[PDB]
């Protein structure tokens, strides 16, 4: 999400605008107590 | 392992060839040969025409020539000596005296990557002005063919040709930048970084590629002969390389130690 | 709001080939019609293969009249044993000055293909002779006597009823397409001279004149195609 | 094993402890096709030529040095009449074709005894000019036997050793520093090669394909593949041991291609 | 009307890397074949994993001749308790001077994955010897004899009928990707020394010559990759 | 011929809450993985619910 | 053909872009002999 | 490949944006040993 208009198209596809990750192959909370 | 390197054809070894562990993940392929070179590189800086303008002459020249030198640019990689083509290339170290500095120039860092024999491709020409507030115009013609150079008066102002012709032409805006993109012209067939021959039958000096190269680029402001300032200026030309492939693999530049 | 746009580097400028059209400053007008009057241009090689006549210079005998340059050839008498015309191949050349595939040769910058040419013979019909028309590719020195021109490539021909002989030089090349004028005259801008030679004597009766004469022609062959223009030469007209 | 007796028209080469072949950049290369650009008949190939020619090259001591090379061009070898090589009828028939064509097997000699060692190198490099120091002539037979091994210089490193032009002497005379021809020894086996020494082998192979600027270049200008040899670890071996042995090599065309009668060739 | 836009703070800046193309000045030209000649290059890495053979600091005997360094290495006859080559792994040491994934990686940033060491030997048939050859990891100072590079990474090697030994340097790191040269010699960049020793006595019978030889080769495994390229270094021009 | 347009009055100009995006001079990498360590923040509110000790004047 | 870019559109209509004709109501050689 | 974000379109033909060639009529190594 962030800020942005671009619900219509970006220019680039996506792997020109940001990197992505490798191959290794309601909110929740932060630590209960067992 | 136990494989002996005797035989010319070795593959690789990954972690268990001989020890235990597993091969890991690729990472990147910032690799390809068709990507790797496409980055705006200049090669050079040129004077600027302004006049009728006059083209160097072949391999020897007494004194008392009248020729325009350092307005061309003959847009290649490889290694050139007063806007043609040389097979050596030069830095003039020690540059007193008389008698006039050549115009060099070599694609310096294509080389340290280059690892090939055979190489095709198309370019871009970008163009900038280093001097401020300036307007320019820049021309060129194709390669194994020649600058046209002659003058026609229009009232009582004399104006050359390279305004017009039919190759195309290119009008800056107000200190603005030119860049478009070149395709191949060259009557061989790939581009060859090295080279055994020679241009003619005989009596020919051995290695260099007379027609296997790009074109040329020069520049000029618009406007009439008699109206031209004391003040010489100057301009860079830059070039990207583009779709470009690779033939039967070679050494590179030795490094030094030193 | 508008739609967020990014403007390049190439700002404002004109490219003179580029490919695209401008805005009308008047339109929606018509025009006379055209369909009348035939004969139509599509391509300017429906045009080039055309028979023309070359040009040469004239044998030492200059005739004080304007431009003594002569579209034949006087064949001598005497036995001799050097050819009778010897051009090179370089579309330049003052032999190629007004033939059409030298013309509009002359402001494009690359071709591919063969080259025709064809000599029409005109003599009295009671005259016969054999002559052979032979080309080489770029040897060191150019061949000259019978033995050199013999080994290539030829053709003899004879004088009968017909009057000509359509011959068509091969097209070997170290690469695809040629220039069109040698800036450096190299292997990949000429391509060997070309020549005939007379190989028996002209034969014909008495009384009828000696010393006959043949023209020549000069016209793009089948797969003679061109390319990617050039900026012209205005010399024509000082 | 080991064993490869190779035929072809009535000649036939065995080296008995031989390693194998080594092709390039294709696993047969020896097909191929007319060219392109051409519009005559070409002559193909036909069985008087489809030959082993051999031919002596210079013999090797103790004194050579790391990196010290011969080199050979190709097709030029067989102008000049290197070593008692010739082409012989492909010489006479080569001169008569303005365009030439055609690719190469190579397999190079030595025997070395089993107390010896010393690594050489066969390798063929493309598109070079290591024959020839500025001055324009290209060098001949006679100037062989002077020296017997080219003593690798700086010059050839950093491509101080292709020849230059005549300048004009309007200009000034110039500072050269680097040619884009060059050899790097370090690097020289990235080319179709293989170590030999007196470890295991005693007569190797290589194999090429065409490669070219252009479908077919010119009849007797262009040197396509130079093949080099380079010691990498000098020999050595004690008073009793065969003193310098010789070293010869053994070149086969493959498929022809030959375009344009003419005149026999005179060099003008 | 024009559609409304809105030009954002880029205009009319030209990037080195910009991910488009550019309209061009001349167009609809042909260009001659390609398919004929064979060996293309799709990725360097298929260029990357062919031998290289590596260059060493000559031992303390300068031969006057140009350049003495040296692709091999000279093994003494005497007992000693020190390795015979020692060096690092940085990519810009001047033992990778020439290597080929030291010569492509010169002018890139990053790396990932194993490097290929293999060694060749050379020395008579009737000679025969017991050599390893081990690697460890950045410890605080150099490990320098036998019990230290004993406890790592290491592999023995005999001299038999063949004449070489594929060793692969194993690659442990913090971080997946490593760099190529070290501006600051830390823990990201090297990757501590790599030696080999020998274990037993090279035994060789009367009237051979003493003193063999072994060539070192260095090439990329498999899962070597590279990124994202830098500025090159000029300095071989001068 | 090209399409017609006319710029408005915001010609090239940067706001900086402007919810666009930039062309790259750089692009097509990769980067190192991230799943392996745990403890992600989406909201800081899921950070704003734990227990501070505050912090008083001391007596005289 | 000649040489455009405009596979896509053009902006306006071909009557405003060039003019053309009135009503009245491979290729070929030039001239054969008969 | 190479480098772009023209995952949408190109304004011009590709006969106009790069040279294409005549008519004559997973990766893969560098040459064996037979």
């Amino acid at each position: 999400r962030g800020n942005n208009g671009n619900m219509t198209f970006n220019y680039y596809a996506n792997t020109y605008q940001n990197s992505v990750d490798f191959s290794t192959s309601i909110l929740n909370p932060l630590g209960y107590l067992k | 392992s136990t494989d002996n390197a005797e035989t010319g054809v070795i593959e690789a070894g990954n972690t268990d060839t001989d020890f235990s562990g597993e091969l890991a993940a690729p990472g990147s392929n910032h690799t390809n040969v068709k990507f790797l070179f496409d980055r705006s590189r200049l090669l050079n800086v040129i004077k600027v025409l302004e006049k009728d303008a006059v083209f160097p002459r072949p391999f020897p020249t007494q004194e008392g020539a009248q020729q325009d030198d350092g307005y061309f640019c003959l847009l290649t990689p490889r290694p050139t000596v007063a806007s043609r083509p040389a097979t050596r290339f030069g830095l003039y170290a020690n540059p007193s005296g008389s008698g006039v500095l050549a115009n060099t120039s070599l694609d310096f860092n294509f080389y340290s990557l280059a690892c090939f024999t055979y190489f095709r491709s198309d370019l871009e020409v970008t163009v900038v002005s280093l001097e401020p507030d300036l307007e320019f115009a820049v021309g060129w013609f194709p390669s194994g063919s020649e600058y046209q150079a002659s003058s026609f008066v229009y009232d009582q102002l004399h104006v050359p040709f390279h305004f017009t012709g039919r190759t195309p032409r290119a009008f800056a805006s107000k200190g603005g930048k030119v860049s478009f993109v070149l395709p191949w012209n060259s009557v061989s067939s790939v581009l060859p970084v090295r080279w055994g021959g020679a241009s003619k039958l005989s009596s020919a000096t051995r290695g260099l590629p007379a027609h296997a190269d790009w074109g040329t680029i020069y520049a000029f402001v618009p406007r009439p002969n008699e109206k031209k300032s004391t003040a010489v200026k100057h301009v860079a030309v830059y070039i990207r390389y583009k779709n470009a492939r690779a033939w039967c693999p070679s050494m590179l530049p030795f490094r030094s130690y030193k | 709001g508008p739609i967020p746009t990014a403007p390049r580097e190439n700002s404002l400028m004109f490219l003179s080939t580029l490919p695209d059209d401008t805005v009308p400053a008047y339109g929606n007008v018509r025009t006379p019609p055209v369909n009348y009057l035939p004969g139509e241009i599509t391509d300017l090689l429906q045009l080039a293969r055309i028979p023309t006549l070359m040009a040469f210079e004239r044998v030492p005998e200059p005739v004080p009249a304007s431009d003594t340059y002569v579209p034949y050839v006087a064949v001598p008498t005497q036995f001799d044993d050097r050819p009778l015309i010897s051009f090179p191949i370089t579309l330049s050349d003052p032999v190629y000055q007004n033939t059409l595939v030298g013309a509009i040769s002359s402001n494009f910058a690359n071709y591919r293909g063969c080259i025709q040419i064809t000599l029409t013979f005109c003599g009295p019909m009671m005259a016969r002779g054999k002559f052979l028309l032979s080309y080489s590719p770029p040897n060191g020195t150019q061949p000259q006597t019978l033995s050199e021109a013999m080994q290539c490539t030829y053709s003899i021909w004879d004088i009968g009823l017909n009057s000509s002989w359509t011959f068509v030089v091969p097209y070997i090349s170290p690469s695809d397409y040629r220039e069109t004028r040698a800036i450096t005259n190299s292997v990949y801008s000429a391509d060997g001279w070309f020549s005939l030679h007379k190989l028996t004597k002209i034969t014909l009766p008495p009384d009828c004149p000696q010393s006959p004469c043949i023209l020549f022609f000069a016209s793009a062959g089948e797969d003679y195609t061109l390319r990617l223009p050039v900026d012209c030469n205005p010399s024509y007209v000082f | 094993d080991r064993v490869t007796t190779q035929t072809a028209g009535n000649t036939a080469i065995n080296t008995q402890s031989s390693l194998g072949v080594l092709c390039a950049y294709v696993e047969d290369p020896t097909k191929s096709d007319p060219p392109s650009s051409s519009t005559d008949q070409p002559t193909t190939t036909f069985t008087a030529i489809d030959r082993w020619y051999t031919g002596r090259l210079n013999s090797w001591t103790k004194a050579v040095k790391t990196f010290s090379f011969q080199a050979v061009p190709l097709p030029g070898a067989f102008l000049s009449r290197q070593g008692g090589l010739n082409g012989g009828a492909f010489t006479a028939t080569l001169h008569r074709h303005f365009l030439m064509k055609c690719g190469w097997q190579v397999q190079v000699q030595c025997n070395l005894t089993q107390f010896h060692q010393g690594a050489l190198l066969v390798a063929m490099v493309p598109e070079t000019t290591l024959d020839v120091k500025p001055d324009g002539k290209a060098k001949s037979l006679q100037e062989l036997n002077e020296e017997q091994w080219v003593e690798m210089s700086d010059d050839y490193r950093t491509g101080k050793n292709m020849p230059f032009q005549s300048l004009g002497t309007y200009y000034r005379p110039p500072n050269w520093t680097w040619g884009p021809n060059f050899i790097n020894p370090y690097q020289v086996t990235v080319f179709p090669h293989q170590i030999l020494n007196a470890r295991t082998s005693t007569s190797v192979d290589i194999n090429v394909p065409y490669i070219g600027e252009t479908p077919t270049q010119s009849s007797e200008t262009q040197n396509s593949w130079t093949l080099l040899v380079m010691v990498l670890v000098p020999l050595d071996y004690k008073e009793g041991a065969t003193t310098d042995p010789e070293i010869t090599f053994s070149v086969r065309p493959t498929s022809p291609y030959f375009n344009g009668l003419r005149n026999r060739y005179t060099a003008g």
